[PDB]
RNA sequence: CUUGGAUUUACUGAAGACUAACUACUGCGAAAGCAUUUACCAAGGACGUUUUCAUUAAUCAAGAACGAAAGUUAGGGGAUCGAAGAUGAUCAGAUACCGUCGUAGUCUUAACCAUAAACUAUGCCGACUAGGGAUCGGUUGUUGUUCUUUUAUUGACGCAAUCGGCACCUUACGAGAAAUCAAAGUCUUUGGGUUCUGGGGGGAGUAUGGUCGCAAGGCUGAAACUUAAAGGAAUUGACGGAAG
């Protein structure tokens, strides 16, 4: 059965803090223990170490990405930019 | 008064019932 | 017009007409026998074709389709069946 | 033969500029405004102080060493309007008429290829 | 009732159509309802024509036109008189005048 | 175009799924085709077309994960590598 | 009470050889004192000048060129080319209704690493026995077109130096072979290269200012 | 701990004797274990890499950037921070860069920095929630919390 | 605001918006909407078809997706205009119109909100009923035309047919209270299918209960009481700080 409307992982926190302050924590809080695709072996089992800190259980690789999810937004435009940046050049 | 004038003082006058009624609730 | 013959359209009114809007419907498109210079045979072809039809030994391709009759390539004739 | 300079007349709606400077424009030769040429706000864009201030100039690129200019006539342009104050003609014919010789003449006034938002509001001014 | 047809603009088969602001009043009028006139005008006025060729460094040469698109709301161009109110049949007529 | 063509294969022609099974398929010569996933390793990657230069095996380097190429032979798995030892009524070898 | 004109002296405005008049004019400057040299304040300018007086030509009486001074020689300024632009008034005559528009630019690289950014422009043109109102070209072919333009101006950039460039600029190359380069496309009117614009210049070679100046 | 950002342990072998050199990097985002690091004046532009800042184009984003040549990198190295380039002044071989805080800095060109955003971004997005987390996070930096305010001593 | 150089002039740089002219009784999309170039990604109508399946369909309570502007939350950006506010005029007074500033906002990324004269004030599907010239897309037959190249399977234009579309002009058989309408016709000679809505004017889209929303609000939604008209279209006059 559905156990909470709408607290979802934040229900540990109960009735304090401001519900605001627990909306806010949600969208992070689940971010941070999901599973994530390994971009090198391809299995979904790229867990959270610490910040900034995943690790693929499976193939044992750890790649440094954001806080609570693997990668950011900022980072990836770097990437897309510098593979672009030869595919142009070599043409 | 310009229909959508009134439409804003009933606006406003609906907006103080909600509040003189949540001394209440 | 207020008397008219609808069971005998005179044809040439009746032949520009849509194929779907004669009194009873009809294709325009037909069936060709194409000879290639290269080689001797014939081949059968749509006239609207879709596929760029190859042939025997000689599989040079014979047309190529368009949005509506297929374009024959370069050096081929075709007649009406 | 003749040593040019450039006349870069400025004629808004509220006044005009007279305005020499050399061929690169980062030498003034002369200034002179319809502002100058009147005592009241209203007529700084008239007709009468364009040609006045047109003459004034005239005479400063006599004495200078200017004998010819070529023409550069601006409106406000911009986000604003593109048609020429009513000084501008004036200023243009009393160039001609004071002396000096004419050169080429173009319109080089400001135009977006598309911009920022004009004032007044979406509802204009109301007048 | 319905004045116009047309209902006062030319927005057939599409949805919406962006604003220009008017030239007087800077109004945000749809392009398609705004009144719009073509103009291409000498640069110099009549009279100074023959006193900018005589002080002309050059032997005929050709005097540069002014070109302008205007764009009018409907208040300003009826108070300057770029258009008229005409009469009920007489409204229909879309042809230019002469 | 590629991805039909080893579809087709795959439903009427001859094949082996696993980089275990690519590698007996090129000591025994019975490969006509190797196929590696753009995410295998690149040590693995090598010591298979070292195998396929000793066995005159072609490579082909598919562009998608072995998420997307496991998918596309109609498996519900992974697939890193396969090699093609009979390719039935398809022309992928003569179109690599 | 100081008249700073009488402390200005005037300098004589060369072309390059490009062009077939070449005392393009005059100007000034103050003098050159202990301080400021009149030189390095008066290298740098830019002279807009028509092309029309450069060449002694009606022809050429809408485009209109930049001239930049970079080394003076007694009273002499040797200037360089520094761009092309029309004139607001016939690029204005040329854009008109019931007709399509369609422009290009590029940014290519001379021979002798000038970086340029090319303006084409060109307007579809009408059959002398049309009926219909209006000449507009279909989105593809303008699009063709436009694909013309750019490898063209690429091809005729880039192979010469800035020097044999305005020498391909006065008589309308680029423009003629665009018009020949699209006749199979869409009949079109009134190709021009509308505008060059300098980007970028190379290390200075003094040298290479006195083969263009006499 | 102490730090927002993971640290990354890279080997290089000594060009002078035989010995393995261990470095401790700020980590940027996506470098993984076992990558190969390029640090160099012809290293290529890649995540990861420590090129002179006069080898990066225009716009490129780097990391733990030198204000001094060889002073080992001073400039944006927090979680989720970077420095940009803006442009080059090669006749004085000088480099312009923007700052984390917006300031606009003149560097040598010579100066190095690591091409990519440091890792652990996104911090600050979620609410620390309780004085006890605050406890935490300061038990490993310094004695600096609780703070008495002074209108109340 | 300006002799501490304003405004103006030339050269160069930096930022955000925006996409002029071309631009139309033209195009596309379910609607809201959509306009610089290039590349990539997945969709779409129409047309063509002697291809394929064979009734799989129409309209739809409940239930879903999207939904201008303003507005809300969090980051980023913040050139320009600019609710609030400040201020100069005007004025009997103007906390208005006009002038000068300027916060939020205007932009973007993640989420919300669900409303507009969101209009063609005109539900959707289907059949039929009258003349005309234009136009956009596809296809099919055909030049006193310009041009590749001298000519083809160049291209543009010109002439005819056709299907689809945005429209327009005339008529009024017919409809209508009229204005007007090619549908608003085929309706007392009243029945092709189907959904939604109204029943004199107010009270009132108010109160209350429910429900959605962070909020602003959205959706649902009475009654007491009051009242002889309110309203539509047209006519003649009068008036207009409207025009001739
Ligand atoms: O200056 C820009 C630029 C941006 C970025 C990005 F924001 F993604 F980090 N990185 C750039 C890089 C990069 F750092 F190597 F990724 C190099 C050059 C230009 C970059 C543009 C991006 C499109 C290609 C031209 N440079
Ligand atoms: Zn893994
Ligand atoms: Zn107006």
């Amino acid at each position: 059965t559905k156990r909470t409307k709408k607290v979802g992982i934040t229900g540990k926190f109960g009735v304090r803090y401001g519900s605001s302050l627990r909306r806010q924590t949600k969208k992070l809080e689940v971010q941070q223990h999901a599973k994530y695709d390994c971009s090198f072996c391809g299995k979904r089992t790229v867990q959270r170490g610490a910040t900034g800190i995943w690790n693929c259980k499976s193939c044992k690789k750890t790649v440094a990405g954001g806080a609570y999810t693997v990668s950011t937004a900022a980072a990836a435009t770097v990437r897309s930019t510098i593979r672009r940046l030869r595919e142009l050049a070599e043409a | 008064m310009r229909d959508k004038w009134r439409k804003k003082r009933v606006r406003r006058l609906k907006r103080k019932r909600r509040k003189v009624r949540a001394r209440s609730k | 017009v207020l008397v008219q013959d609808l069971l005998h359209p005179s044809p040439a009114t009746e032949a520009k007409q849509h194929k779907l809007k004669t009194l009873v419907q009809q294709p325009r498109s037909f069936f060709m026998d194409v000879k290639c210079q290269g080689c001797l045979n014939i081949t059968t072809v749509f006239s609207h074709a879709q596929t760029a039809v190859t042939c025997d030994s000689c599989s040079t391709v014979l047309c190529t389709p368009t949005g509506g009759k297929a374009k024959l390539t370069e050096g081929c004739s075709f007649r009406r069946k | 033969s003749q040593v040019f300079g450039v006349a870069r007349i400025f004629a808004s709606f509220n006044d005009t500029f007279v305005h020499v400077t050399d061929l690169s424009g980062k030498e003034t030769i002369a200034r002179v405004t319809g502002g100058m040429k009147v005592k009241a706000d209203r007529d700084e864009s008239s007709p009468y102080a364009a040609m006045l201030a047109a003459q004034d100039v005239a005479a400063k690129c006599k004495e200078v060493g200017i004998t010819a200019v070529h023409i550069k006539l601006r409106a406000t342009g911009g986000t604003k309007t593109k048609t020429p104050g009513p000084g501008g003609q004036s200023a243009l014919r009393a160039l001609a008429r004071s002396g000096l010789r004419i050169g080429r003449i173009e319109d080089v006034t400001p135009v977006p290829s598309x911009s920022t938002r004009r004032k007044g509001g979406r509802r204009g001014r109301r007048l | 009732p319905k004045k116009r047809a047309s209902n006062g603009r030319n927005k057939k088969g599409r949805g919406h159509v962006k604003p220009v602001r008017c030239l007087n009043c800077a109004r945000c009028v749809p392009k398609d309802k705004a009144i719009k006139r073509v103009t291409i005008r000498n640069m110099v006025e009549a009279a100074a024509v023959r006193d900018l060729s005589e002080a002309s460094v050059y032997a005929e040469y050709a005097l540069p036109k002014l070109y302008n698109k205007l764009h009018y709301c409907v208040s300003c161009a009826i108070h300057a008189r770029i258009v008229r109110v005409r009469s009920r049949t007489d409204r229909k007529i879309r042809t230019p005048p002469q | 175009n590629i991805n039909s063509k080893l579809a087709l294969t795959i439903k009427s022609g001859k094949y082996t799924l696993g980089y275990k099974s690519v590698v007996k398929s090129l000591r025994t010569g019975k490969a006509k085709l190797v196929i590696i996933a753009a995410n295998t390793p690149v040590l693995r990657k090598s010591e298979l077309e070292y195998y396929a230069m000793l066995s005159k095996t072609p490579v082909y380097y598919f562009q998608g994960g072995n998420n997307e190429l496991g998918t596309v032979c109609g498996k519900l798995f992974r697939v890193g590598t396969l090699s093609i030892l009979d390719a039935g009524d398809s022309d992928i070898l003569s179109s690599i | 009470v100081v008249d700073p004109f009488t402390r200005k002296d005037w300098f004589d405005i060369k072309a390059p050889t490009t062009f077939e008049n070449r005392n393009v004019g005059k100007t000034l400057i103050n003098r050159s004192t202990g301080l400021k040299n009149a030189a390095d304040g008066l290298k740098g300018r830019v002279f807009e000048v028509c092309l029309a007086d450069l060449q002694g030509s009606e022809d050429h009486s809408y485009r209109k060129i930049k001239l930049r001074v970079d080394e003076v020689q007694g009273k002499n300024l040797l200037t360089n080319f520094h761009g092309l632009d029309f004139t607001s008034d016939k690029l204005r005559s040329l854009v008109r209704k019931w007709q399509s528009l369609v422009e290009a630019n590029v940014t290519v690289k001379t021979s002798d690493d000038y970086v340029l950014r090319v303006f084409a422009i060109a307007f579809t043109k009408r059959q002398p026995n049309q009926i219909k109102k209006t000449t507009y070209a279909q989105s593809s072919k303008l699009r063709e077109v436009r694909k013309k333009m750019i490898e063209i101006m690429q091809r005729e950039v880039s192979n010469c130096t800035l020097a044999q460039l305005t020498s391909k600029l006065i008589p309308e190359v680029i423009g003629r072979e665009i018009e020949k380069s699209t006749q199979t496309i869409f009949p079109l009117q009134n190709v021009h290269i509308r505008k060059v614009k300098l980007l970028k210049q190379p290390k200075f070679d003094l040298g290479s200012l006195l083969a263009l100046h006499g | 701990p102490g730090r927002g950002a993971p640290l990354a342990k890279v080997a290089f072998r000594d060009p002078y004797k035989y010995k393995l050199r261990e470095e401790t990097f700020i980590a940027n985002e996506g470098v993984y274990t076992g990558q190969f690091i390029y640090a160099g004046k012809k290293a290529s532009l890649n995540v990861g890499n420590i090129l002179p800042l006069g080898a990066c184009p225009e716009g490129t984003i780097v990391s733990n950037v030198e204000e001094k040549v060889g002073d080992r990198g001073a400039l944006g190295r927090t979680s989720g921070n970077y420095v940009i380039i803006i442009g080059h002044n090669p006749d004085e071989n000088k480099t312009r860069v923007k700052l984390p805080s917006g300031a606009k800095k003149i560097i040598s060109s010579d100066a190095r920095g690591v091409i990519g955003v440091v890792a652990g971004g996104g911090r600050i997005d979620k609410p620390l929630l309780k004085a006890g987390r605050a406890f935490h996070k300061y038990k490993v930096k310094r004695n600096s919390w609780p703070k008495t305010r002074g209108v109340a001593m």
